[PDB]
RNA sequence: UGUAACGGGGCUAAACCAUGCACCGAAGCUGCGGCAGCGACGCUUAUGCGUUGUUGGGUAGGGGAGCGUUCUGUAAGCCUGCGAAGGUGUGCUGUGAGGCAUGCUGGAGGUAUCAGAAGUGCGAAUGCUGACAUAAGUAACGAUAAAGCGGGUGAAAAGCCC
RNA sequence: CCCGGCGAGGGGAGUGAAAAAGAACCUGAAACCGUGUACGUACAAGCAGUGGGAGCACGCUUAGGCGUGUGACUGCGUACC
């Protein structure tokens, strides 16, 4: 269809997910999914997620078909950074992020 | 204003081939170099390839004259500990006399890749024999 | 030690050329569990070959 | 500053800033080098330039023929639909109506509509005559007008 | 959505100096 | 009176980085490196500027070179001949007008060998 | 299809019917204006010259309009010092649109 | 550290000396187009012009001219929801600072001109604050007192409960 | 309503004039970081740009040898304060 997806706000390590688009970037659906829970990661897990409900709207939501759907398009930006603090030591500390992500799903037609 | 450029589709390469025995050392190379840069030739200008194929018959047979016979020095260095790796005319005759003529070019042609386009160009053989008449070397030998 | 300087952009994504994993055609088919199933391991019912090795 | 001097480094021993003070005006608290407070803005200006402008004002109104002697504009009521009418039917708008006489139902009336505001001959300045273009005085105003300026 | 972030300003000489 | 310093800072910016672009990496990217680039850039237009007219003063002389030398003469030989000739000087970029005819630039050389002659 | 000519700062080949933009010299817009310092003949045919002009020939050319320059920044700037200046320079431009080697 | 006491190749004349001729060669000089400063000469009036001479590398530094920004005045004036400012792209334009036109975004205020005043122009101060990089998916994951299985729940159990 | 863990979060669906107005919510720049498309690039050394300049894609240059984008190669060129 053209349906898009995020979920944002995801705790991950995002040159981890970046490394998780690329691998099942534009070869169909419906062994793109599979893929992932049966290779590592638990990015795998976390965009697999986000993959089957694009998937779900590119049916329920206009379609009817995983049999002509590609995903085209699949990346995850940079998301909200959490701010923290370390203690790092000596009487020294250094904020200290817990890096997220937008993970992003965009399928669309075969 | 407006000139006329190279293309390297608007330069037909060109086959010569070029004595060797008559000539001197260093007075054949500027002759290959001289080719190689296209001013024998209707061009713009060396600023792309320019090179048209030119082929050197022996290479143990050009004139070193009495002293430098006698020695003229080749060094080269191999970036290794104490290096150093010496040869002369002679010992270069020994083995492969085809570097006296691949060491007079590259110090008279520029950097890297269009000497090293360049160098493709030249061809550099021991002995006066032709081995690659079929792809018709016509005569230059002056 | 402490680096000096700034590496540049490039510098990182050719470090990360070597990073993926390993596409491995996940999927696979027996005649003993035609399931859709990594090979050399579980079916998600037990086989392997056929062969329930699960009671959980 | 609401501040105080407490240092934020201990001297050298540390390169987080050679700055001494919180007090620094190029702090996130500020300062300003050069603060703003009362100044005076309130310049001398000779009596014979005062009187000489207005002179040079006036002969060049004349020039272009703006001024304005009507007399007996002062107004019976409060009710300014008599002060527009007054302007209106001399075809009259943007004015002063500048006399020293004394009616106080002009004064107030006056206030209404800000394109004229209340002056009067003895309290005359430049920049009324010369914003509110048309200039409107009574034969006594005149007469007054030259004894105040020359 | 809490924060609290402070700066530091310790020292971290320890070494001496070289020829006097 | 606060002045807020316009947008006239990341507006003069604009200009520059927007006359910067085409740069591999952040050459063009950074403001502070894209300033002492930009400096850098117009020295050099401005010191080729000059230079377009010797380079090509290199280009034409080369190849007016060859083309005599093919005929008869060298180039110093030739050039005084053009001069010798007189007002058919013909400048040194339009002395070449053998790239499309040859024999247009050779009646120059003949005509020139006589003059010299 | 070669006759250069004196065009001022420069001189031009012939083109024959074909645009010229050149440097400015004069002449309001419209108007023909005519080279008759024409110093070398060879229109093709190999009519080769060596003297100096060519007597009883112009260039004929159409100006179809001129105009300014185009603007390329002046920086002349020297480093470890205080000193830049910047300073626009664009020029003006005579065009000819050739008519010429009429006779 | 390796030729490294011809720049290099290479050269026995391409060396070296003498002579001569030719050519190359700079932002020099000349040509051409155009600009500005001062001086002068004519025309000529706060005038300003043309003509001509000559000049225009430039820190410290002096002088002389301006732009722009925010504000106040000129402003219930003008411009604008039939789309302002700002943002983001382009064309045109000016000696420049920049300006002007305009497409997209945007959803409201902004302001010719002339003059007045400034918290009036930023890359640099281990500047300051804030944001986000970088080293890097590296280091480390806090004791050398080891955990392992089987159930249970739950969507998910190496770590939890039993 | 749907995916998911009666999740979070997101997608739809409506609300609304606008939801790139969705609650981290005005306008949302810049740094920074991606994705796509076009073009380039894996034998070539160096303030990475600049002048020249081949080839290529676009606007056809909508007749014309042109512009826009890119820049192989090649002449230059040792950052700023």
């Amino acid at each position: 269809m053209e349906t898009i997806a995020k979920h944002r706000h995801a705790r991950s390590s995002a040159q981890k997910v970046r490394l998780v688009a690329d691998l099942i970037r534009g070869k169909k659906v419906s062994q793109a999914l599979d893929i992932l829970t049966y290779t590592n990661k638990k990015a795998a897990v976390l965009v697999k997620k986000v993959l089957e409900s694009a998937i779900a709207n590119a049916e329920h939501n206009d379609g009817a078909d995983i049999d002509d759907l590609k995903v085209t398009k699949i990346f995850v930006d940079e998301g909200p950074s959490m701010k923290r603090i370390m203690p790092r030591a000596k009487g020294r500390a250094d904020r200290i992020l817990k890096r997220t992500s937008h993970i992003t799903v965009v399928v669309s037609d075969r | 204003m407006k000139t006329f450029t190279a293309k390297p589709e608007t330069v037909k390469r060109d086959w010569y081939v070029v004595d060797a025995t008559g000539k001197t050392l260093g007075r054949l190379a500027t002759e290959l170099a001289r080719r190689l840069r296209g001013k024998h030739k209707a061009e713009y200008t060396p600023h792309v390839d320019t090179g048209d194929y030119i082929i050197v018959l022996n290479a143990d047979k050009v004139a070193v004259t009495g002293n430098k016979r006698t020695d003229k020095v080749y060094y080269h260095h191999t970036g290794h500990i104490g290096g150093i790796k010496q040869a002369t005319f002679e010992e270069m005759i020994a083995r492969r006399p085809e570097r006296v003529i691949e060491i007079a070019v590259k110090g008279m042609l520029p950097k890297g890749p269009l000497g090293r386009a360049m160098f493709r160009k030249l061809k550099v053989y021991a002995g006066n024999e032709h081995n690659h008449a079929a792809q018709q070397p016509q005569v230059l030998d002056i | 030690a402490v680096q000096q300087n700034k590496p540049t952009r490039s510098k990182r994504g050719m470090r990360r050329s070597h990073d993926a994993l390993t596409a491995v055609t996940s999927l696979s088919v027996d005649k003993t569990s035609g399931e859709k199933h990594l090979r050399h391991h579980i079916t998600a019912d037990g086989y392997y070959r056929g062969r329930k090795v699960i009671a959980k | 500053v609401t501040g105080s001097g407490k240092k934020p480094w201990r001297q050298k021993g540390t390169g987080r800033a050679r700055s001494g003070s919180i007090k620094s005006p190029i702090w996130r608290s500020g300062g300003v080098t050069f603060a703003a407070r009362p100044q005076d803005h309130s310049q001398k200006v000779n009596k014979k330039m005062y009187r000489g402008a207005l002179k040079s004002i006036l002969s060049e109104l004349v020039r272009q023929d703006r001024l304005i002697v009507v007399e007996k504009f002062s107004v019976e009521a409060p009710k300014t639909k008599l002060l527009a009418q007054k302007l209106k039917d001399m075809a009259l708008e943007d004015v002063l109506i500048i006399t020293g006489e004394l009616d106080e139902n002009l004064f107030l009336a006056a206030r209404n509509l800000h394109k004229v505001d209340v002056r009067d001959a003895t309290g005359i300045d430049p920049v009324s005559l010369i914003a509110f273009d048309k200039v409107v005085m009574t034969a006594d105003a005149v007469k007054q007008v030259e004894e105040m300026l020359a | 959505a809490a924060a609290a972030a402070a700066a530091a300003a310790a020292a971290a000489a320890a070494a001496a100096a070289a020829a006097a | 009176a606060r002045v807020k310093r316009g947008v006239i800072a990341r507006a003069r910016h604009k200009k520059i980085l927007k006359q910067a672009k085409g740069y591999y990496g952040a050459r063009s990217r950074v403001y502070r490196v894209a300033f002492q680039a930009v400096i850098k850039a117009g020295q050099y237009a401005y010191r080729d500027r000059r230079q377009r007219k010797r380079q090509f003063r290199q280009l034409w002389i080369a190849r007016i070179n060859a083309a005599a030398r093919q005929n008869g003469i060298s180039y110093s030989k030739f050039i005084n001949g053009l001069k010798k000739a007189s007002v058919e000087i013909d400048r040194k970029i339009l002395a070449d007008i053998a790239v499309f005819d040859k024999v247009a630039f050779t009646a120059l050389v003949e005509k020139a060998k006589a003059a010299l002659a | 299809m070669y006759a250069v000519f004196q065009s001022g700062g420069k001189q031009h080949r012939v083109s024959e019917g074909q645009t010229v933009r050149l440097e400015k010299l004069d002449i309001a817009t419209g108007e023909t204006v005519e080279f008759a310092e024409v110093l070398m003949i060879a229109n093709g045919e190999e009519v080769k010259i060596g003297v100096p002009f060519v007597d009883g020939g112009v260039i004929k050319a159409e100006v179809v309009a001129h105009g300014r320059g185009e603007k390329v920044k002046i920086v002349k700037f020297r480093r470890r010092k205080h000193y830049r200046k910047q300073q626009g320079h664009r020029q003006w431009f005579t065009d000819v649109k050739i008519t010429g080697i009429s006779a």
